[PDB]
RNA sequence: UCGUGCCCCGUGUGGCGAAAGGGAAGCCGGUUAAUAUUCCGGCACCUGGAUGUGGGUUUUGCGCGGCAACGCAACUGAACGCGGAGACGACGGCGGGGGCCCCGGGCAGAGUUCUCUUUUCUUCUUAACGGUCUAUCACCCUGGAAACAGUUUGUCUGGAGAUAGGGUUUAAUGGCCGGAAGAGCCCGACACUUCUGUCGGGUCCGGUGCGCUCUCGACGUCCCUUGAAAAUCCGCGGGAGGGAAUAAUUCUCACGCCAGGUCGUACUCAUAACCGCAGCAGGUCCCCAAGGUGAACAGCCUCUGGUUGAUAGAACAAUGUAGAUAAGGGAAGUCGGCAAAAUAGAUCCGUAACUUCGGGAAAAGGAUUGGCUCUAAGGGUUGGUAACAACCAACUUAGAACUGGUACGGACAGGGGGAAUCUGACUGUCUAAUUAAAACAUAGCAUUGCG
RNA sequence: GAAGCCAGAGGAAACUCUGGUGGAGGCUCGCAGCGGUUCUGACGUGCAAAUCGAUCGUCAAAUCUGAGCAUGGGGGCGAAA
């Protein structure tokens, strides 16, 4: 979680206030980032991430 | 969560910092009414009989500390 | 108490 | 049209089991389309899905049963089925009379109609199962006291 | 009633039909015409990740099975 | 000793005619019991119409809603209203009957 | 189990991802001799043997 | 500057090994198609680390009070030692507490309603974490007891100090308060193509117990059986050092700041998810456990919750498998009373030989059991011959009248008994898949070798 | 219904008797569990390479049972077949 939390805010410029993790029934490994309330994820997944 | 039986012990919580919100819950069945100040680590709780006390001490809060009415249903 | 905890006091007092 | 998940999500919505669950079944294709928990309770808010109430359970008759039992029916020789002992433990009463004598003895001494000699005396002859009642001990304790009346009396 | 095995389900849950009430006030003797049972009778970013949770839901992502060739024939 | 006012309005069917307001005071006179047998209505049941399809109750002793409730209910099924007619608890001492809801067909 | 070994489901994450059948564009290659996945596993006919 | 040197302690000096042992800390409500003590909201806790404020202590340097048990928000404490916790069997009755079960009233809702039924049923809830007042044992002060007293269902305690009076304390799953009614639940009225909801009312007061379950406590019994260890934590002895008024503070007090890594978490746990070659009537370790009858987690019926899945339709021959009945006789049957029938619960009368005196023994052999209406006995709390008044309460026991009858433990459930002989002392164990036994073992007895 | 204990009637005492209390026993009836006595039992290419039914033995212990560990074939283990 530490090397999750500093790979977001190095690459999208993204503070968590929290982040989950679980590893999937195929092997790779999910993360439930939890933005600080200043920020919006809907903004950030429009501009960003792409996700509409 | 702590009761506060003293007044002053409550105007001191709510000149304190770590003081974010206050709440006023209105109970008329019961005829009380309750200040609930929310601090760092504990829930600080003030009740007393329904008066003009309640007001003058509405009054006797800080501007800074933000308070509110409670409402009848706790909606999300 | 615990040898820990003093040595916190102690390192505390030291800084 | 099947309905298997819309019955499991309504009696996880409704709180009961799948068989208390009832599904308006001149709407079947609304509930088809009905696919999540939220369109669950729209529904029975609209009143097309609904929690039936409990199959009957009565103490009716359990009840006469008692009041008949605290009056003294049903309980002759051919309505027995276990030992005196298992009905009614002797020991149980023994305990209970034992508590008794021993209460209106402290409170005989606490009174002062009798003195600590005296409720030594009783306490073990209540021990050594002398009385069988209360109104048993409270006759012997109005004789000994009438007994020794006259005794002080005669001296 | 089938009270043995089973409760019998409110009145207040159930619609009463309106011919079968008009024919139970009818044996009972009242106007209903008269007394009107008619008309008291009754009968963006936002969009766009909406839109893409819908058609996540409805439709799959992929079909491994079948992504590897794509002309119909 | 306590009073008790209790209001059973049947307003609706009475202008629809269907609910005899006269035969329900007349049934609640002779099956109100109280201590136990019928008929001892005397000064501590009083029944009585003010109109509007209206009827009140004065009760000295604990006679309650639920029994008066009860009792609606069983003239409903005396007059075969029960499945058609309601008695709803709208206010506090006070009982409406009102149809049950109707979809048109 | 629900309590697991991290080396089991890994080996597990294998498996699960190892069940499939094979792509359909597989069986119109040139020279093609597979028809079929022969080595595909079920739940409730050969064991993992892990 | 330190990365270099100087001391001190030195008896001892590794790792692995438990998802049921020991162990630092989280509860409630809501949310998904599938996860939740993990998400969301609210409200907390523990550990580690820094670091201030308030308060405390101190020019009598490291607190004050109570006779005492000890109390209070703090109230210095190195080496080296001491002690406690961790840390402990089985069984029996008793007492307290939570939860469940049962009874009554009240609000709302549902059902019945030929007749009866002020009726029957459903909701009426309060977590973690804290504050405060209490809770068996035990301990302390006064005092000195035989005319011995106190006291448990159970006989223990007391001049090594009892009774009594007054207190101090280990222990809550106890009362009130905060959390917290704003939640959850129940009911009603409008809005409502959807989007979506909106607004009102209530959530109350009591009782009972040889009831079920868990936990706690004081006891008692058994042993030629005495029923783990370690990590970890705390107190004490000791006084080494460090300590004040340009204030100091090495305060286990309150509040405040920061962080908490890795891995598992779906589902089944079985008449279909495990093993048996299978979706096999087999086998496979645990937790919760409603109502009635009844001694009873027996058998039978029901509620919550789950199923209605195990190829179907028609007909009713022989012979079958399973369940039954049968006039008169009653073992004449058969190698052999094999099998079936017969007895069976509870109350009372009564019970022989033999015997290691403990038993045999439920010996044997007899008399009864339904329903209804009554009577009588067995109790608690409060109140100055109180041997009396008021209030409250549930289950047993005995007696009497009346009454139906072919039958009354009306189904279920449930010993046939006796006279002898051989045999092994008994309880126990074995040939999984043909032999459970006079076999084996056992206690008791005897012998042998070894300082 | 064993010790221990209480009361009463005797007996100079020791002790005798009676009524209680108590709750011991590798005691007993019996549910679960464990086991496997009997039936011209069912089944006999079976549901089953040992199962099913009724019945029976035991049921507070020399009772039943899981997990971890130990003993490995000219060996172990054996209340002994």
């Amino acid at each position: 979680k530490a090397q999750i939390k500093q790979a977001l805010k190095k690459l999208y410029d993204i503070d968590t206030v929290k982040i989950n993790t679980l590893i999937r029934p195929d092997g790779t490994k999910k993360a439930f980032a939890r933005l600080t309330p200043d920020v919006d994820a809907l903004d950030i997944a429009a501009t960003k991430l792409g996700l509409v | 969560p702590q009761e506060v039986s003293d007044i002053k012990k409550f105007i001191e919580i709510c000149r304190r910092k770590d003081a974010s919100s206050a709440r006023i819950k209105k109970n008329p069945k019961t005829q009380q009414i309750k200040f609930k100040v929310r601090c760092q680590r504990f829930l600080y709780t003030l009740v007393l009989k329904d008066s003009d006390k309640a007001e003058k001490l509405k009054q006797s809060l800080p501007p800074n500390l933000q308070i509110k009415d409670v409402p009848k249903r706790n909606k999300r | 108490m615990r040898a820990k905890w003093r040595k916190k006091r102690t390192r505390r007092l030291k800084r | 049209v099947n309905l298997r998940t819309q019955k499991r999500l309504a009696a996880s919505v409704l709180g009961c089991g799948e068989g208390k669950v009832w599904l308006d079944p001149n709407e079947v294709s609304e509930i088809s389309n009905a696919n999540s928990r939220q369109s669950i309770r729209k529904l029975v808010a609209d009143g097309l899905i609904i929690k039936k109430p409990v199959t009957m359970h009565s103490r009716s008759r359990a009840r006469e049963l008692n009041l008949a039992r605290r009056i003294g029916r049903h309980r002759g020789f051919g309505k027995r089925k276990g030992t005196a002992d298992a009905r009614m433990p002797q020991q149980v009463l023994w305990m209970r009379r034992q508590r008794v004598l021993r209460r209106l003895l402290v409170k005989y001494r606490a009174s002062g109609k009798i003195d600590k000699h005296l409720y030594h005396e009783l306490y073990h002859l209540a021990k050594g199962n002398t009385f069988k009642h209360k109104r048993a001990l409270v006759e012997h304790i109005h004789r000994a006291k009438a007994e020794k009346a006259r005794e002080r009396q005669i001296k | 009633k089938s009270l043995k095995n089973r409760a019998i389900i409110p009145r207040k849950a159930v619609k009463k039909p309106l011919s079968q009430l008009e024919d139970h006030l009818d044996q009972l003797g009242v106007d209903t015409e008269a007394i009107g049972l008619r008309a008291r009778a009754q009968t963006s970013a936002k969009e766009r990740l909406a839109r893409s949770r819908s058609r996540a839901r409805s439709v799959a992502a992929t079909n491994r099975l079948q992504d590897g060739v794509q002309g119909t024939t | 000793k306590v009073t008790k006012k209790f209001i059973i309005n049947a307003s609706q069917p009475a202008s629809d005619k269907i609910f005899d307001v006269s035969a329900f005071e007349k049934f609640l006179n002779e099956r109100i019991k109280v201590d136990g047998r019928v008929g001892n209505l005397g000064d501590v049941i009083k029944i009585s119409q003010i109109g509007d399809g209206k009827v009140e109750i004065i009760a000295h002793n604990d006679l309650s809603g639920r029994y008066l409730k009860y009792l609606t209910k069983k003239f409903l099924k005396k007059m075969q209203l029960r499945d058609w007619l309601r008695v709803v608890a709208t206010s506090k001492g006070v009982y409406e009957l009102k149809f049950y809801n109707i979809v048109n067909d | 189990p629900s309590h697991k070994t991290f080396r089991i489901k890994q080996k597990l994450a294998k498996a699960q991802k190892q069940n499939r059948p094979i792509p359909q564009w597989i069986r119109l290659r040139t020279g093609n001799t597979i028809r079929y996945n022969a080595k595909r596993r079920h739940w409730r006919k050969t064991r993992l043997g892990l």
